């Protein structure tokens, strides 16, 4: 289910996209959604393209010591 | 794949890239048998009905990458 949901990434293909239970158009374009990815490797090409990559280094022991104090 | 876009719009033709590569057998190239339960057409007939017109321009990406 690849462009099933390049369908609802894509804010101007949902201005009257009908889902198959619904089948009325309705706009789905005011989401923005921001995403968490575990492996980047399975993504599909397409869609590792319109996608802009952060990554997230990991913890250190004292860090921890901090944020298990405070948080 | 931009050249793609060049073409097409110097052709002034519609541009549908198609995900191939990560595949695996044929039944997903072209629908599997009817018969079979949750029959599905081919990827490219999906292709073919997205766009209006029966002469667009269609991309197959990176081809030289159990059915
Ligand atoms: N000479 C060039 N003129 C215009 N765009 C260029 C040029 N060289 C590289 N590019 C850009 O390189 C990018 C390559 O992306 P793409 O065509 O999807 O790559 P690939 O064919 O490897 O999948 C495009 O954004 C394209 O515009």
């Amino acid at each position: 289910p690849a462009s099933a949901m390049l369908e609802v990434l894509d804010p101007e293909q949902n201005n009257t996209f009908t889902d198959h239970y619904l089948d009325v158009p309705y706009d789905l374009s005011k989401v923005f959604f921001i995403t968490t990815a575990n492996t980047l490797q399975t993504i599909p090409r397409p869609l590792l393209d319109r996608m802009e990559v952060i990554e997230i280094p990991g913890y250190t022991n004292m860090e921890k010591q901090a944020i298990a104090r405070q948080y | 794949t931009s050249l793609g876009r060049s073409i097409a719009r110097s052709m002034n033709r519609k541009f549908h890239r198609i995900s191939l590569g990560g595949v695996r057998d044929e039944a997903e190239i072209r629908g599997h048998r009817r018969t079979y339960i949750g029959a599905m057409p081919g990827k490219l007939i999906h292709a073919m009905k997205q766009v209006g017109v029966i002469n667009p321009v269609i991309l197959l990406d990176e081809i030289d990458k159990r059915g």
